[PDB]
């Protein structure tokens, strides 16, 4: 006997206990009104009528079920089905040395944006007729590494300031991508912590005026609101969270995240340690490669996306069998049959690293290296569609996507990769020069072999199905129209197209020739 | 790193924090209640004669032989979770007071104090009770 809370310490230098009333607990009541278990009355020994207590806020340690109050904190599982809902959180802290002291106080707010929010160290503070949120002093912490938080102390900002700062700064990074928050961190406690100040919570509400669930709340006026229409919201009314250690790996964050990506370094800033953990986070689950049984609603824009995926990837590797005439073409990065040109004489080869069950003995089960693989796949012609691998062989078609344009569907990964999302969301590796050296860029071009039929364009680019004349033949001009279109909505979604050297428009027209 | 000193008991971690963070403090208990939670303990409790005025605010503690005495700036939340005042400023009722409560309410003090209000006619507890109505 007996046990006691890191919770609510009393961190103030005063030597006396509490007056029975104005003391928050019997824990708190001062030896001289406390006996056989009861604290008592003495009317001859006095209450305080000034002092300041330092009430630590640390170890919130909150676990609990209310069936009108959902849970802070998310499954393994629930935080992959909302990702960018992702947010790295890592506060460095600061004590208070003189008018109190045995707990923390945030000092800089780190995110995984290179956001970096600092504040005047703020703490809970008892006095007798209230507690009062206020400043306080506070010293660095005590190690060489942490010297470089002592100018932070005086820099900024006023508490009041910081939480609509931050507020806004996830309001506009979260807008478009998720209808909510979740926190990915390294150390459970600290960051629950200085939650206090900006967060709140209670059971789920609709945000005011519009239409979804809300993310903000406004101590201004009472009112609830999203990420969307919401500003002047100082407060976040229903964050998610969750701790990426307690998923047991075994060092600190900074050996976990190293292995799998040197494209972050590390400075002390909070941000560099709120970016590796959910740098790491995402490599965990998403480095495993693609589970199918996993559905994200999509917005936006993403649909359009998806079919001119296959309307350019159908005509790209037609006209490049109708030009150059391969004998066979390597399919890598096929798990299932489906021929991207239903009908062609051509021997279409199937690989991928994981076949599917069915269709299983159609495919060959290959993981390709280009160390290894460059030998053997001389013969014919290779297509990888979104197969993302090392430098390319000569003879090529390939679609690869470039990790560095940005668009709502992808986010950022490990090491420069970029992770997109339409459904199924893929991790990829980071774009790189190096592997397209054999391969050249693909020019845009429209081929149709096909009999013609509101103004004409006449593009000097496209094998028109009649070029004798104009030729703006109005089934044609109209089709090359519409492809072009999403040709140019394909490219903007940033994938990249990359054929093999020996390329050339003009073997099409042979084709055409009779 | 204590080096400090322990206000609180774990018991009651998990419902002060919930109670901190919520919008509405008073709402949040009442329903963690419901849940199938504990109510507040280790607020502070009185030795006394128990005869004395029956009043809820009193500057010194007064029981009935059926009320018991409490410290009461324990069973006030807002003190207890270190949050702000319903009194739009700033101040708090149940701190430099006593608080009394029936023993068979008494169990769980905190919410007794929000759940009732004292009538201003005999400065006594509404319906636990008053010689008025
Ligand atoms: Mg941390
Ligand atoms: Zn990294
Ligand atoms: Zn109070
Ligand atoms: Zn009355």
């Amino acid at each position: 006997a007996e046990n006691v809370t890191g919770l609510f310490k009393d961190c103030s230098k005063i030597i006396t206990g509490l007056h029975p009333t104005q003391a928050p607990t019997h824990l708190s009541v001062d030896i001289k009104f406390k006996t056989e278990g009861l604290c008592v009355d003495i009317p001859g020994i006095p209450k305080d009528m000034t002092y300041r207590r330092l009430i630590s806020m640390m170890g919130f340690k909150m676990n609990y079920q209310v069936n009108g109050y959902p849970n802070m904190f998310i499954t393994r599982e629930e935080a992959i089905r909302h990702v960018r809902a992702w947010i790295g959180f890592d506060v460095e802290g600061c004590h208070a040395t003189r008018d109190a002291v045995g707990t923390n106080l945030p000092l800089q707010l780190g995110f995984s944006t290179g956001v970096n929010l600092v504040a005047v160290p703020t703490g809970y503070v008892d006095t007798e007729n209230n507690t009062e949120f206020t400043r306080v002093n506070a010293k660095p912490p005590p190690g060489d590494q942490f010297k470089h938080l002592i100018p932070l102390m005086y820099k900024g900002l006023p508490w009041n300031v910081v939480r609509i700062k931050i507020v806004q700064m996830l309001s506009d990074t979260l807008k478009g991508l998720s209808d909510r928050v979740v926190f990915v961190l390294w150390a459970h406690g600290f960051e629950l912590t200085s939650m206090k100040y900006f967060v709140k919570i209670g059971p789920e509400r609709t945000c005011c005026l519009c239409d979804k669930r809300a993310t903000c709340f406004s101590t201004s006026s009472d009112t609830y609101a999203c990420w969307n229409h919401s500003v002047g919201f100082d407060y976040v009314y229903n964050p998610f969270m969750i701790d990426v250690q307690q998923w047991g790996f075994t060092g600190n964050l900074q050996s976990n995240h190293d292995q799998h990506c040197q494209v972050h370094g590390n400075a002390h800033v909070a941000s560099c340690d709120a970016i590796m953990t959910r740098c790491l986070a995402v490599h965990e689950c998403f480095v495993k490669r693609v589970d199918w049984s996993v559905e994200y609603p999509i917005i936006g824009d993403e649909l359009r996306v998806n079919s001119a995926c296959r309307k350019v990837q159908h005509m790209v590797v037609k006209s490049a069998l109708l030009a150059d005439k391969f004998p066979v073409l390597h399919d890598i990065g096929n798990p299932k049959a489906i021929k991207c040109v239903p009908q062609a004489e051509v021997e279409w080869k199937f690989y991928d690293a994981q076949p599917c069950s069915d269709k299983a003995y159609k495919i060959e089960e290959l993981f390709y290296s280009y160390a290894t693989h460059h030998d053997k796949f001389t013969d014919g012609v290779c297509l990888f569609w979104n197969c993302n691998v090392d430098r390319y062989p000569a003879n090529a078609i390939v679609c690869r996507f470039d990790t560095r344009v940005l668009s709502n569907l992808n986010l950022p990964g490990c090491d420069g990769g970029s992770l997109y999302v339409n459904k199924h969301a893929f991790h990829t590796p980071a774009f790189d020069k190096s592997a397209f050296t054999n391969l050249k860029q693909l020019p845009f071009f429209y081929y149709s072999d096909s009999p013609c039929e509101y103004v004409p364009l006449k593009s000097a680019t496209c094998i028109t199905r009649c070029n004798l004349g104009g030729a703006v033949c109005r089934h044609h001009a109209n089709e090359y129209r519409q492809y072009l279109d999403a040709y140019n909505m394909m490219i903007s979604a940033g994938f990249s197209l990359w054929i093999y050297k020996q390329f050339d428009t003009y073997n099409l027209w042979n084709t055409f020739t009779r | 790193g204590s080096a400090g000193n322990a206000t609180e008991v774990p018991a009651n971690s998990t419902v002060l924090s919930f109670c901190a963070f919520a919008v509405d403090p008073a709402k949040a208990y009442k329903d963690y209640l419901a849940s199938g939670g504990q109510p507040i303990t280790n607020c502070v409790k009185m030795l006394c004669t128990h005869t004395g005025t029956g009043q809820a605010i009193t500057v010194t503690p007064e029981a009935n032989m059926d009320q018991e005495s409490f410290g009461g700036a324990s069973c006030c939340l807002y003190c207890r979770c270190h949050i702000d005042h319903p009194n739009p400023k700033g101040f708090c009722d149940l701190k430099g007071k006593y608080v009394q409560i029936p023993t068979t309410c008494a169990n769980d003090p905190v919410g007794f104090t929000l759940r009732n209000t004292v009538c201003t006619v005999c400065g006594m507890w509404k319906g636990y009770g008053c010689s008025c109505d």
